[PDB]
């Protein structure tokens, strides 16, 4: 199609074609590669935990701010119409 | 390789119960089952060289489910795990086989034109990594 | 796989006794239990190739719960568990067939 | 020792997404940090002209 190969494997000596060539076991050799990869994923894993926690967190963080701007919205309405009849109490006092 | 033998080669509705060992980018050994919901597509069913056709293979269970075995593993070693926990019966069944239909979804169903073999839905139940250490760190994650 | 053996394949409405083991997102091994309320539709009784077509499956309770067994575990892998616990009753019955309403 | 680099590049990478996902969000907090304290004030006028 720098791009894909094809699919077929000719050979002119008899006729032979390999259509497919299908694998299912990579494995290394060496038990300690295997050993130091397995470190590899085992650290992988922690570090996605680590994103899912903090944007969990931040989340948290956005509602708490959220809440609490809302919150001070509600008290400067209280305060607000509080001192609307702090008005009266204060002209006849 | 070869366990089952028997002249009656069923070619109606059925499935295989098949199993596989799989590795993605990240390196946990994950142990994955397959189901291969296949049936055999014979067009002209009177047609001699159409029906013999159908004995070219000696294992079409064993063909048909190491080429959707490499059609799984090829693409998953191309997938972080966490991806992949997350988006799994999706891309194990667009990789193995078809194009986008709708970038998009892939199509369901895949043809083997040596014999007329089609396999129309792949089923998974069970994705289970192969070390108890993944689990007992990813217990950790749940917790 | 195989332990139930009759010739009367049974075609009314009836259920699957089913329980499964999923994932989702966040990895908390869970197992749920599925009913599966199924019948057969043959449009057409009098059609003998449409009434063969019936007996085309050999395990017509095995592909049907393990079919629906991979729509669900599939679709709960992309939702964390306590929006799972909180909404399971919906994704889990929207995921399995068909699409919007 | 070339494959325990290559697990510091992918755990670097990993470390560069995650800060940037904390600045993203931190910077969109204070985004709604500042609409949140705009719109409070926004009422602060009003309790305070009548104060």
């Amino acid at each position: 199609s720098l791009p894909k190969a094809r699919d077929q494997a000719v050979f002119p000596q008899n006729g032979l074609v390999v259509s497919s060539v299908d694998v299912q076991s990579v494995e290394p050799v060496d038990q300690r590669t295997r050993d130091a990869l397995q470190r590899s994923v085992q650290l992988a894993i922690e570090i996605t935990t680590n994103s899912q926690e903090a944007a969990a967190k931040h989340e948290a963080q956005r509602l708490e701010q959220e809440a609490r701007g809302r919150l001070e919205r509600q008290k400067i309405l209280d305060q607000s119409e509080a001192e609307k009849a702090r008005k009266e109490l204060l002209e006849l006092e | 390789p070869h366990a089952r033998r028997a002249l009656c080669l069923l070619l109606g509705p059925d499935f295989f119960t098949d199993v596989i060992t799989i590795e993605t980018a990240d390196h946990a050994r994950l142990q994955l089952q397959l189901a291969y919901n296949w049936h055999f597509e014979l067009k002209n069913r009177n047609d001699p060289a159409e029906a013999a056709k159908l004995f070219s293979v000696p294992d079409f269970v064993g063909d048909a489910c190491k080429a959707i075995a490499s059609r799984v593993r090829g693409a998953v070693a191309s997938v972080t795990f966490d991806d992949f926990h997350k988006n799994s019966a999706r891309i194990i069944r667009m990789a193995v086989f078809g194009f986008e239909m709708s970038l998009p979804k892939a199509r369901d169903q895949a043809v083997f034109p040596q014999n007329g073999l089609v396999v129309s839905s792949v089923d998974v139940q069970s994705v289970e990594p192969v070390d108890q250490r993944t689990r007992d760190a990813l217990q950790r994650s749940v917790q």
